[PDB]
DNA sequence: CAAA
DNA sequence: CAAA
């Protein structure tokens, strides 16, 4: 939420905000706040099946939320809709490239380096964008 | 025995999803 | 920042040491020098601590030796030779170093005229008063000159006055054949 | 001009810091040898500061001992130990140091018998007669010879003939095995 | 012949010196040391000079120092710092010196207790009776390790037994983040 | 073994060579100190040799200076000067050396302000109480900071306390912006 | 570690060898210095041995010089000439040394004119009271300047004030002109 | 992924005119 | 370059 | 990416 450019911290202003590291295990958990147990109601010798039906039910819609639908954008989607960018304000994806970063290694020749190796990654690239509208006064941004 | 020079080692990547966070997550 | 793995000379490692005591009677060149090895290290990789008394029983100006059998497997007209001393002394006599190659057809010298023997310089980390210090090497033909004698080298110090007093430190010296492998890191 | 990035010695960064003050009664080798840390440095990269007097309750002439405990994780047989002094006696004592390896099975030794001590010979910056300063390096095996002991280096000074007086300065050791990454400008 | 162009220590240009006249308090590890500079050196390049009297109104060893506010702009976790310091005393006491780090909220230091400095060895070009010299460098981590603090370096110059009287010469060091650009002939 | 063929500092050849002998004046640098040069050296290569006596008329601790010319030719901001000296003295005065630089839109300096001169340690071979050796060089900015005055480098000589007597030695120096080509037996 | 293979000196090996005993009369600069050779070294490589009484019957502050004859069968316009000394003095004088080049229609010249030696300074590994020490080199143009003449070399050796006594060492010299080959065991 | 290696960046060069400057100019 |  |  920072309001100016000046809330931000030394490293973040100078280098850009942090994300997340690639998706396995541990990275990639479920929201912590994620449902372990729901539990239900019940009278003291009885218990309405009708409603431990509905329960679940609930619980459902819930869970789907959690799980991934936690934008309103999702919500909606879930039910088959749409929705403008305008809707929530959303930035507008209009291209997204990617590749592996590869190079070489440099040989050392000398008495003491003889049998070293650096690595010096050297990647060519092209991030093309396709022709694209634009419908209001903005800006277009491009980041890596 | 494989004749080309070493090339270094690139993404871990397929069925179906594995990582539910909320939403989109790059 | 980067750690320096090159050097003028490389202390023997596990073996070939000898500890010497006693009096060490220093000589001119016009006699016979003093070479204080009875049991002379042989893998010609040579380390020798001092604790002795410099005595005078002789000439005040003179100098010993500390020597070692050069190997003469290599078929290489000749090898490098290195030398690292540390000597401190009592008695203030300026010391001084260098480097010696010598023959001789017995096995365990016990002292070399001075006629006989051969000198080469080396950079002598210090010259003060009562401490010599060196770490440096030189260039010496291995193969010995008179068909018969064993070839022998070995660092050895000398002085304009000398002065009777207890002496200390080490005399390393030896014959690369061999750079002992070394960790480096970045390897 | 270009700025050097090699050196025979690293001297540890944050870390392996202890002060030693109080007395230090250098020995013979005839005898134990005095191991100046009870606290002795681990990480093995040593950084020791002197502050106390150099007492001769003992012999005139003798040595004393900074050491560290050898890690031994590397396969490697043995790699490099450099080490970084710069004593100033009161004391005109002509001081010398040298590089040196003893096992023991205790942890934390406060003494070494001579005759189980290794020496290593290493170019003095300087030794005048207070005065004793040296950076340097050398090959040492890292593996225990005795199933059991734990190994130790580190720099030894000695002098021919002490004298009681206060002794100031740094003693700097390291076993190569990491050289600290630096800021250089043109990369 | 072929002129060297690398060096352990690149003296700052034309910028970055402060002359320092008057009286040089040296102290112990015990205390505070006396950091000579009001209008501390802020480049982080620092070029002293000398002419004043090294004064005992404390005790007789001690130490004083010279030093420069590191730029700490640099992601790289540490950088090298070299000093090249050329020292002649009128009083015999056989100078030493070494390279330094320590921190402190204050922007000009006057003086920073012993137990608060960090300690780096660096080859003594020489430390005769009335004269040390040293052009060398030293691996020193950059970043403040306290949050708030400004990192400070520099050489530090002690002694076993000072003497009153005057000292003249020059205090260089420099935090390599720059190497100087020159005429190479060759080139 | 290799011959090494770099160097600090070449020593110009055939040229460049003036004898100064007399009284030498050193002065502090409170004053203007002396540049024993009334033929200075054009070719910024300069060999100086000295035979005269070092007389204290003036103060007891001061410094005295030999230069050169400094060819500001090369449209490079600065190059490497490097220098040479040799210098033994009949009174012990722990001498110290360095490098400098200095402006004046006189071509033959007979003296310099102190206050107008600027230092470039260098690592000093030797220092001793007699005698101070030293083969270094250092980067300095070429060219005039005030547009109008010839730039001045060379070797000053300081000490902290003087001594009536004979000196001798040479003081060399050169403006590297060029290497002496040199026969290397194995292109 | 690796061992160096590269060396500013090599000392000639099994040839160019001549002792000198004797009286050493140093002279000074305005009169002829004492060539001690007689036997003069020809292969442009010399090793001369020193056991000789430094005398002073004529002046109290001069020099005295060791010397080889150039060869001048190269092409090339100069060459290299490496010196490694190693003197000790009996009487405290504060040796110097440094290369030094001179011509003479003479073979076997036994003294040389002040005013016709070329200076050039190096390097001086130490310079003690009693002992100098030096293995370095300097850049000469090998050719004869006047057409006739023979060009020699050699190491020169100087005092402010010398001192009656025994002198010993080992004064070596050499023009490169070829590298002796050696066994570098990873080749 | 673009396989060549590396090349220099080269002018930063098109629509109608930009810079008047009173007539022409290298 | 009158992107007259 | 609801591998709804
Ligand atoms: C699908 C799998 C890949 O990650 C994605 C882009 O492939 P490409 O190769 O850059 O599309
Ligand atoms: C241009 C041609 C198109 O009519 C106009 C809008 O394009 P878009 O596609 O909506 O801009
Ligand atoms: C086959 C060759 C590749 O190493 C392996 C994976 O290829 P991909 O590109 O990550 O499959
Ligand atoms: C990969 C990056 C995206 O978050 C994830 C789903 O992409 P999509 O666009 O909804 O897959
Ligand atoms: C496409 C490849 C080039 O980088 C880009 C510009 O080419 P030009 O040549 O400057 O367009
Ligand atoms: C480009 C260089 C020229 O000044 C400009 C116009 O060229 P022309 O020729 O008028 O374009
Ligand atoms: C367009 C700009 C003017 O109105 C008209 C004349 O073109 P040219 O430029 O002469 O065309
Ligand atoms: C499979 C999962 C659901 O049971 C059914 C509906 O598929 P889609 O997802 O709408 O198919």
């Amino acid at each position: 939420t920072e309001a100016n450019p000046s809330n931000l911290n030394e490293d973040d202003a100078r280098y850009g905000f942090r994300c997340c590291h690639l998706k396995n295990i541990w990275s990639a958990p479920l929201p912590p706040e994620t449902k372990l147990a729901e539990e239900m109601g019940i009278e003291s010798n009885s218990i309405d099946i009708m409603g431990l039906q509905a329960a679940y039910a609930q619980l459902h819609t819930e869970q789907e939320r959690t799980y991934f639908m936690q934008r309103y954008r999702d919500v909606i989607s879930s039910f088959g809709g749409s929705t403008s960018y305008d809707a929530d304000n959303r930035p507008l994806l209009v291209m997204h490239t990617d590749f592996w970063a590869s190079g070489y290694d440099v040989d050392g020749t000398d008495q003491s380096s003889l049998g070293q190796f650096s690595g010096r990654v050297q990647q060519t690239f092209k991030h093309s964008v396709p022709r694209f509208f634009v419908p209001e006064h903005g800006v277009m941004m491009t980041l890596a | 025995a494989r004749p080309g020079r070493p090339q270094p080692l690139r993404g871990t990547k397929k069925g179906a999803r594995l990582w539910y966070v909320g939403g989109q997550q790059f | 920042m980067y750690q320096n793995f090159v050097t003028k000379h490389d202390t023997a490692i596990q073996t070939s040491r000898f500890s010497v005591t006693g009096n060490v009677i220093p000589a001119a060149p016009t006699g016979n020098i003093p070479v204080i090895n009875g049991g002379s290290i042989t893998a010609e990789r040579a380390v020798v601590n001092l604790y002795a008394n410099m005595n005078v029983s002789t000439s005040s100006d003179g100098s010993f030796i500390v020597a070692m059998k050069v190997d003469t497997s290599p078929t290489d007209p000749n090898c490098v030779i290195s030398a690292g001393v540390n000597l401190s002394f009592a008695g203030t006599s300026y010391p001084i170093v260098g480097i010696v190659r010598f023959e001789s057809a017995s096995e365990q010298p016990t002292s070399i005229a001075g006629s006989e023997v051969e000198h080469y310089p080396i950079e002598m980390s210090v010259g003060s008063g009562g401490v010599c210090s060196a770490r440096d090497c030189a260039t010496v033909d291995i193969h010995p000159r008179t068909s018969g004698n064993n070839v022998f080298v070995g660092v050895i110090c000398s002085s304009a006055k000398w002065t009777s007093g207890r002496v200390i430190g080490t005399i390393a010296t030896t014959q690369v054949i061999h750079e002992y492998q070394v960790l480096q890191p970045l390897k």
